[PDB]
């Protein structure tokens, strides 16, 4: 489930097509990809 | 990957090599050591009386390896002087540990 | 490592995408340094702590 | 059948937890330097080595947090008895396993409208023997504001300071030579007392002092000397050569040992002696 | 951003000493006296606290 957020308000859009890049509740044109749930391993070095 | 620290490869830990130009003279090559072992072994061999040359050297300062060169008189041999130095260092460390444990138990 | 992905659009109909990558670096053996008096130079050796020469407080 | 052995002598002047001061004599400077080098770089401890991060909503990135977690001192009295992870065959790493691994967990989320601190008192181990060291509030890791969250799992292992400085148990171990100071009193009478004050005022620390109750000078605490040449250059600048003289009294040292608290300050010296024995034994010739 | 856990040169734990140092500065101490009362003796450890810039507070506002 790849979903995007709006960088102005924070409404979680769900784009799956390539129509336009725009929010619904604002009208602004900037969206971020949301970080889903997964584990990443690091060395403490 | 940070695993090649103290483990050697299929080589020996110590390799002996008795040189040909000078008699009663040898060079022990020690893997995975540095200034710590080499300096005390060198300064313990100088305390010996049938030792005329004792010296240690890293072949390159970025390698974890030393070479120890001993030249002895004819009353002893290089291998005897090496082993006598190591046994004396163990007995000195045991004496030091007993003294330190006594002082720590005294202070409380 | 992917830090963010940003999707933008224009007013005349054009889409943009930006992907950002994060790296973490400690100095390696040819990185460049300088003081505040114009003495620039390159790092040529990284020495262990117990091989350094020390003062009577251990600095 | 020969012996060329030394006999070191130890005298402890102040001993507490995390601090030890002791004078050591009748051995060589190579042995004192071996003890110092081993205490800094060879005595093992336990520290966090793998970090697995599930949620990070803070304003700090993951390598910052993992490097902060790597440097928190844990209680390591088991570290001489457990084994390295390259040697353990009873596991795969990747979890809690005795003799090689300890598991830690941490989870925090801010719900107030004040900033929440996340300290080292929020790390909970699955082994009650290896915990963070108690010193206050605890060592700061991150701060959250509202609706941010940190959630992770760590694996703490055994290692030495030669590999990374997070495994070193010594915040500072050092020694110094013990000094021998002679003052020629037959040339000390030649100086008027304001010239004596001018001589004593050249020393940076408090090694000499002036007792006007006899109108003379006296060496009090001759271990505050730092082996700079300031008083000797002052007496050579006045022309009165050979008035004082300082030689390092050979085979006599003063050790100062501070630990991060992972291990006690006597246990650090004892483990240094044990490891130095263990590497003298593995170097032998079979013949 | 935050105070480092250990001094860079020697490795002494300093990471639990920032708020105490700010509290002592707030009660009208000099910087030398605020470091004397807190246990720091080597100048390497003192320059970690005299020269730290606390950028985490500015990062918390601007998101
Ligand atoms: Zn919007
Ligand atoms: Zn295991
Ligand atoms: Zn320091």
């Amino acid at each position: 489930p790849v979903t995007y957020v709006c960088g102005d308000c924070g409404q979680e859009n769900t784009l799956k097509s390539g129509d336009v890049i725009q929010c619904r509740e604002c009208g602004y044109r900037i969206l971020y990809k949301k970080r889903t749930r997964r584990v990443v391993q690091y060395e403490a070095r | 990957r940070y695993e090649r620290f103290v483990v050697p490869e299929g080589t020996k830990k110590v390799s002996y090599e008795r040189d040909t130009k000078i008699i009663n003279a040898a060079s022990f090559t020690i893997e995975r050591e540095d200034h710590t072992i080499g300096n005390i072994v060198r300064m313990q061999l100088h305390r010996d009386e049938n030792v005329l040359f004792a010296g240690y050297q890293l072949p390159h300062p970025l390698k974890y390896k030393i070479i120890v060169r001993i030249h002895t008189t004819s009353q002893s041999s290089p291998m005897q002087a090496y082993n006598q130095a190591i046994n004396d260092l163990d007995k000195e460390l045991d004496f030091l540990k007993s003294q330190f444990e006594a002082e720590v138990a005294k202070f409380s | 490592i992917v830090q963010k992905v940003v999707l933008s659009s224009n007013d005349d109909g054009k889409n943009y995408a930006t992907v950002s990558l994060r790296q973490v670096r400690s100095p390696c053996l040819g990185d460049k340094f300088s003081s505040m008096h114009g003495q620039k130079g390159v790092l040529g050796y990284i020495e262990e702590q117990e091989n350094f020469a020390f003062t009577n407080q251990g600095i | 059948g020969a012996t060329y052995q030394r006999f070191p002598k130890v005298k402890i002047r102040e001993l507490k937890d995390d601090y030890a001061k002791f004078e050591l004599r009748d051995t060589d400077v190579s042995m004192a330097n071996a003890l110092r080098r081993v205490m800094i770089s060879e005595v093992p401890t336990v520290a966090i080595d793998l970090v697995e991060i599930e949620v990070n909503s803070s304003v700090l990135n993951d390598e910052f947090i993992a490097h902060r977690l790597g440097l928190i001192p844990l209680t390591s009295e088991r570290a001489m008895s457990m084994r390295f992870s390259r040697d353990c065959d009873a596991c795969d790493g990747d979890g809690q396993c005795e003799f090689c691994s300890v598991e830690f967990r941490l989870s925090a989320k801010c719900v107030t409208d004040q900033t929440l601190d996340v300290t080292s008192k929020d790390l909970y181990s699955a082994d009650p023997t290896v915990t963070p060291v108690d010193f206050q509030r605890g060592i700061i890791i991150v701060k959250l504001r509202r609706g941010q969250e940190l959630k992770l799992r760590a694996i703490a292992r055994k290692g030495i300071g030669k590999d990374h400085a997070k495994w070193s148990p010594a915040a500072t171990v050092t020694f110094m030579y013990e000094p021998d100071i002679i003052i020629n009193e037959d040339m000390m009478d030649t100086l008027t007392d304001d010239e004596k004050i001018d001589l004593i005022e050249s020393s940076p620390t408090k090694v000499f002092d002036f007792d006007a109750v006899t109108r003379q000078v006296v060496v009090v605490d001759p271990e505050a000397y730092t082996y700079d040449e300031e008083v000797i250059k002052k007496a050579e600048a006045m022309g009165k050569q050979g008035l004082i003289e300082i030689r390092p009294k050979d085979d006599s040292f003063i050790f100062t040992v501070e630990s991060t608290g992972a291990v006690k300050a006597s246990q650090l010296v004892l483990n240094a002696i044990d490891l130095l024995k263990q590497k003298l034994d593995a170097v032998r010739l079979s013949d | 951003m935050i105070i480092p856990v250990r001094c860079f040169t020697c490795g002494k734990v300093i990471g639990n000493k920032w708020d105490t140092y700010l509290d002592l500065l707030q009660a009208d101490y000099t910087e030398g006296d605020a470091l004397d009362a807190i246990g720091l003796v080597r100048y390497c450890c003192r320059r970690m606290l005299m020269t730290h810039v606390d950028l985490i507070e500015k990062l918390l506002n601007y998101n």
